[PDB]
């Protein structure tokens, strides 16, 4: 809640109060899905023999 | 304008990815591992990673 | 047409091995809707001629069997691999490399000692354990299925028509198959 637009301290800035920002999990995904490119033709993985 | 289907005038050859020939719905043709693309007749690659 | 027939081509199916069945040759037709005397009498010497090498063909090659098309191929009637016994010869000396570790010394690396002059060969059979059966392959739907040359169609009692030249005909149900 910000009571006022104005830039600078004043008494209505008492006022204003605060809230938590919300949590975010940042993370690899499970099993690592999206490490690896599998199912792309143009990205096609290789096991041969040479 | 001209016909390419009755004189020949053909300019659409290079709007073509590729083509996959099975006979008999599971046999692929020409089959027996003949091209570096196993299944079917790549004819262009917008990405080229290989 | 019923002396000179058109012969039923088998079509395969390479999953189950077997045939899907047998529609009559279409497709190799020769037109002689615009030919006098002179040349279709010349074309039907032609469709007779191929329809004795086809009885020829099949006197030849195809297996003499019951039930034309059945269902599951006996082991004894499959070409089925026997290959070569696999020769192997075996690496190592095991007790004679127990005896110079326990004495204090390490191989590494690798007759192929030099302190052991034994050499084992093995020998193992490369086929399998059971002969296959069940479907035969595309070599041997070559070699059977010649296309049947059907003299005077459909006119031998119902039940000696040929209903396995139809795709949807179980043998063993006696049944044309359903969506479900």
């Amino acid at each position: 809640y910000m009571p006022t637009i104005k830039e600078g301290n004043s008494r209505e800035l008492m006022g204003q109060q605060s809230m938590p920002n919300r949590p975010n999990y940042i993370a690899f995904r499970d099993n690592f899905i999206g490490l690896m490119y599998y199912n792309s033709t143009g990205n096609m993985g290789v096991l041969a023999g040479q | 304008g001209s016909i390419p289907y009755l004189d020949g005038t053909f300019y659409l050859n290079h709007t073509f990815k590729k083509v996959a020939i099975t006979f008999d719905s599971s046999v692929s043709w020409p089959g027996n591992d003949r091209l570096l693309t196993p299944n079917e007749f790549e004819i262009k690659r917008s990405v080229d990673g290989e | 047409s019923k002396e000179i027939p058109t012969p039923y081509m088998w079509s395969y199916q390479p999953q189950m091995g077997l045939a899907a069945g047998a529609a009559q040759d279409y497709s190799t037709r020769i037109n002689y809707m615009s030919a006098g005397p002179h040349m279709i009498s010349r074309v039907n010497g032609i469709r007779a001629h191929r329809n004795r090498i086809l009885l020829e063909q099949a006197a030849i090659t195809t297996t003499p069997r019951n039930n034309l098309n059945p269902r599951s191929w006996p082991a004894a009637l499959v070409y089925q691999e026997s290959p070569a016994p696999t020769t192997v010869v075996l690496p190592r000396d095991a007790q004679a490399e127990v005896q110079m570790t326990n004495s204090g010394a390490q191989l590494a690396g690798g007759g192929r000692p030099s302190f052991t002059p034994r050499q084992a060969i093995l020998t193992l059979q490369t086929s399998s354990s059971e002969p296959r059966s069940g479907g035969i392959g595309t070599l041997q739907f070559i070699e059977e299925f010649v296309p049947s040359v059907y003299f005077n169609p459909f006119s031998g009692p119902p039940g000696h028509y040929p209903d396995q030249f139809i795709p949807n005909f179980d043998a063993v149900k006696d049944s044309a198959d359903g969506y479900d």
